[PDB]
């Protein structure tokens, strides 16, 4: 299941360690395609039972951690990996599943 | 070659092509039946509070343009991915020029890789920007600028330092080529906060634009007009639709500015000029779903129709008569290009689950055997005495 | 403030199923009156829902010609009696409302168990007289259609019962101005001014379905979603993208080329591969010198 | 879903567009109201561009005929009244032809305000014999089909030709299904597929005023 967290969670979550990748659904609920979002990340994590976790966070509350992770518009997606040699990864727009499915394979 | 240009001149639009992507969200005001609202509640979607956003990409608003009968070329960078090429396609199809588009076979459309800090709290210092952020100033398509006799841009192409180089310099070439420069605020969702930070970063582009749109949100902000008015109540009170003064926005005023348009999506459009001065009321009571409700759709519409206008008849930039013929003419771009929105996303009951307004309005039987409304067995009746 | 104003003149209400309203319209171009006229006569007059009751079941009866001990009316009477009773909803869907009475008594339409999304417009309309305190349970079908049509019962969903206009000349011929009268009547399940208003509506739905983009336009919610669909299995079982979606756009012409091309509405590669070498010198400004350079490109591609 | 698509187009000429078009699935009676108002908007709400005065500079000496020109003021003024343009002026312009002598005078010598374009350029306005010089100062104006020595042109705005439409209709059993179909003819400043757009922003702009409101 999507969870909703703080910027608090966030922060003991990305700090902390895993074994899967992670994606952080940065939205608001005044945005119309974030909702679409919403459609496509259920999908995903169904397909992803535990080889994955999807949080979403909103961007209304924690708008000084949006803007810290440099968010410039919705809905943005972070892949973030448990590797910590790897760098994350930063989607704007509503991108089909299938550029999700690339992502959390070829370099997450 | 400009006896191969033809009419209407083309409109250079600048910027990113994304996809159903919201720069920021403010709580506005719509003018509204609200006898209608309550007659209708349990049939017509209502958002529990109005938050409009000022519009999309540059990519859009050619794709708008578009539509209208205009001539768009749209300027920008998409990487050879497939989402890159799907963006292409999209653009091809809509009528949108991409001669101007710079395929890059290096960056990754809409992906960018950061570097997220995990000793304090978290920052994000991007590394490799995506495909659209990466245009040159060699990647300038001079040919496009020579034709055009519009330059539209917006603050998203300032937010990169490497972009907004990009973004000046093609703003200067325009000048030179005498193309009149229109700048659509759009402010970005970072921006919003340190309005210090704001007035700094777009300054040198404010100072360049004969055409400036913000939303009346936006012109508060900038004005450092703190939001007196109420939000999300059953009323059309004047107070909330208010026209400013032309002193309020006189210390944004610069040589140069042509017209200032103050958007409050489609219910008010102002206008001002050196001399005149005025507004426009519109209708802002359209089919709104879930998937519509930022009302970004009609800021782009709204947009496209003030180009269309201004590029057809460009020596009436001060004719107050054609303002409001222009200013009604984008609020009714606006209203139409919501309306189309909200019947093809349709509403919630890449997987996507939408229905139709048809089936969003039809309730459930009631037929429950168990329920009153339903013929019982005669045991469990009780007759209702006359 | 606006130019253009429209409003109420008159809101009558003549009984509780009888609603009369006039509106006007003012000023309007020559014309405009006669467009704005007749299809807002034809949108109320032919285009706005109703909601009635479509059929009944009796639990004790023959057919519906007999008569039933202690109710003065027949059961081809009751029927009648239904189908007059004006109901008010938003809604689609058949629902079901139920009457389960005890006589003696009259039986109007207030006493009708209505689900919560359908209303009754008027209490006092009658149903039927039991002179013997009998139990009568009556179910009955409710749908919201437009035009018109267990026992059925033949309804007439239209709420508008009769529509007038008229055009009146607003003085000297500045513009040859024009002033639009509307009345309305209405069986009081939606008011003259809501009819008004939900004919605009249904003529904007009427006359928007051509400003959407034509049939067969994107490849075939997010009309981008399935090229890009596309795209992925054609690069598994790599077989390159037809020439119908390359654009010329992509290729690398001159800019003189390309706004001929783009001038005789030849926009994908296959359009111009179609085009002969005789066709393009037709062309204005696209001559002999620029075939071989172009068929070069093309030669290059 | 309700869509619409383009059956048949046609070019016959620079000044004769045929386009027919399709919109289905449509229920009973819905076809002949979009019918009847698309028609009705076709062939006055859209507006066009003609000319509407000439005036014959160098001071002709007001008669019917003029030295070097082989035809009359009137066919003159006849001819000039046949010339299709297009533009997206506001208010009134001015155009001129100044031609020095003898060959043919055509819409290609006409020299045009900003918007104003020319659709057929072989079109003629005159045949000059002697080498004088004809200077004829012409007012463009733009308007709705529905709406000093200088001669008036008796303007027919309407830059559709005709426009027709008819219905089909269908069934399988209980279920009907009608089709609607609009034929366009257009002068060529326009195309059939642009005048069908047109005309449904100009129906739909008539009725957006019956859901305004008042500021309180």
């Amino acid at each position: 299941l999507v969870r909703k967290l703080s910027a608090q969670e966030l922060q003991d979550l990305v700090k902390g360690e895993r074994k899967v990748p992670l994606i952080v659904d940065f939205y608001a609920t005044w945005c119309g395609p974030c909702i679409l979002m919403a459609q496509e990340l259920e999908m995903l994590a169904v397909e992803y039972e535990s080889n994955a976790m999807i949080v979403k966070v909103d961007t209304d509350d924690e708008y000084e951690f949006a803007r810290d992770m440099q968010v410039r518009g919705l809905p943005t997606l972070f892949f973030i990996s448990p590797d910590p040699s790897k760098d994350a990864i930063r989607t704007e727009g509503l991108i089909p599943l299938q550029m999700m499915r690339d992502i959390i394979d070829n370099d997450m | 070659i400009s006896h191969t240009y033809g009419w209407p001149p083309l409109v250079c639009c600048f910027g990113s092509a994304q996809h159903a992507f919201v720069p920021s969200g403010r709580p506005a005001n719509r003018l509204l039946d609200y006898e209608r609202q309550e007659r209708m509640k349990d049939a017509v979607w209502a958002p529990e509070k109005y938050i409009r956003a000022p519009g999309g990409c540059a990519g859009g608003v050619a794709i708008a343009l578009a539509s209208l009968g205009g001539k768009a070329a749209f300027m920008g960078k998409l990487g050879d991915d497939d989402f890159g090429q799907a963006m292409l396609y999209y653009l091809n199809v809509c009528q949108v020029q991409t001669r101007s588009v710079k395929i890059d076979s290096k960056r990754v459309t809409a992906c960018s890789t950061m570097k997220i800090s995990k000793r304090g709290r978290l920052k994000s210092t991007c590394v490799k920007p995506c495909a659209e952020d990466s245009l040159s100033k060699s990647e300038i398509n001079v040919d496009v600028l020579k034709e055009a006799k519009m330059f539209y841009f917006t603050t998203h192409s300032l937010l990169d330092k490497k972009m907004m180089s990009t973004t000046l310099q093609a703003i200067k070439i325009s000048k030179q080529l005498g193309n009149v420069i229109f700048y659509d605020l759009n402010l970005p969702l970072p921006l919003w906060q340190s309005l210090e930070e704001t007035k700094s970063l777009i300054q040198e582009v404010w100072d360049l634009a004969d055409v400036i749109e913000v939303t009346k949100q936006e012109l508060e902000f900038l004005c450092g007009i703190e939001p007196t008015e109420e939000f999300d109540t059953k009323n059309n009170d004047s107070s909330k639709f208010v026209h400013y003064e032309p002193e309020t926005v006189e210390p944004l005023w610069h040589e140069n500015l042509k017209i200032l348009f103050v958007t409050n999506g489609t219910s008010k459009i102002h206008y001002y000029t050196k001399e005149h001065n005025g507004a426009v009321l519109g209708m802002e009571d359209v089919p709104i779903t879930p998937f519509t409700r930022d009302m970004s759709a009609s800021g782009d519409g709204i947009v496209a129709g003030l180009i269309r206008m201004l590029t057809v008849q460009p020596d009436l930039m001060n004719d107050k008569g054609y303002l409001e013929r222009t200013a009604r003419y984008a609020i009714e771009c606006g209203v139409v290009d919501q309306w189309l929105l909200a019947q093809t996303r349709g509403y919630p009951p890449n997987g996507i689950r939408s229905i139709t307004e048809r089936e969003y309005r039809t309730s459930k039987p009631y037929d429950e055997p168990d329920g009153p409304y339903v013929m019982k067995p005669v045991e469990e009746r009780e007759y209702r005495k006359l | 403030t606006r130019t253009l104003q429209w409003k109420c003149v008159e809101s009558r209400r003549d009984s509780k199923r009888l609603y009369y309203g006039r509106f006007i319209l003012s000023p309007l171009m020559k014309g405009q009156a006669d467009t704005i006229g007749i299809a807002m006569r034809r949108a109320l007059l032919g285009e706005i829902e109703g909601t009635c009751i479509t059929r009944a079941k009796f639990e004790n009866i023959p057919h519906d010609y007999s008569n039933i001990v202690g109710i003065q009316e027949s059961v081809h009477e009751i029927l009648m009696n239904l189908n007059e009773i004006v109901l008010k909803s938003n809604l689609y869907g058949t629902r079901n409302a139920l009457i389960c009475v005890q006589g003696p008594g009259y039986i109007t339409a207030r006493d009708i168990i209505l689900p919560p999304s359908v209303e009754i417009v008027d209490n006092t309309q009658h149903i039927a007289t039991l002179t013997e305190p009998i139990n009568l349970c009556i179910g009955l079908k409710i749908e919201r259609n437009r035009g018109y049509s267990s026992y059925p019962i033949d309804a007439v969903f239209m709420p508008v019962q009769n529509a007038n206009h008229s055009i009146h000349s607003y003085g000297n011929g500045n513009e040859k101005q024009e002033i639009l009268f509307i009345e309305i009547w209405t069986n009081g399940s939606l008011t003259p001014k809501e009819a008004l208003h939900e004919a605009s509506r249904n003529l904007i739905n009427l006359f928007i379905p051509f400003l959407h983009v034509e049939e067969e336009t994107f490849y075939l919610t997010l009309p981008l979603f399935p090229f890009h669909n596309k795209l992925v299995n054609l690069r598994q079982k790599k077989k390159e993208l037809a020439f119908q979606y390359i654009f010329i756009d992509q290729l690398e012409l001159p800019p003189r080329i390309y706004n001929c091309l783009k001038k005789s509405n030849i926009h994908t590669l296959l359009d111009l591969l179609n085009n002969s070498q005789e066709d393009l010198i037709k062309m204005e400004h696209f001559h002999i010198e620029d075939v071989k350079k172009l068929l070069d490109i093309l030669e290059k591609k």
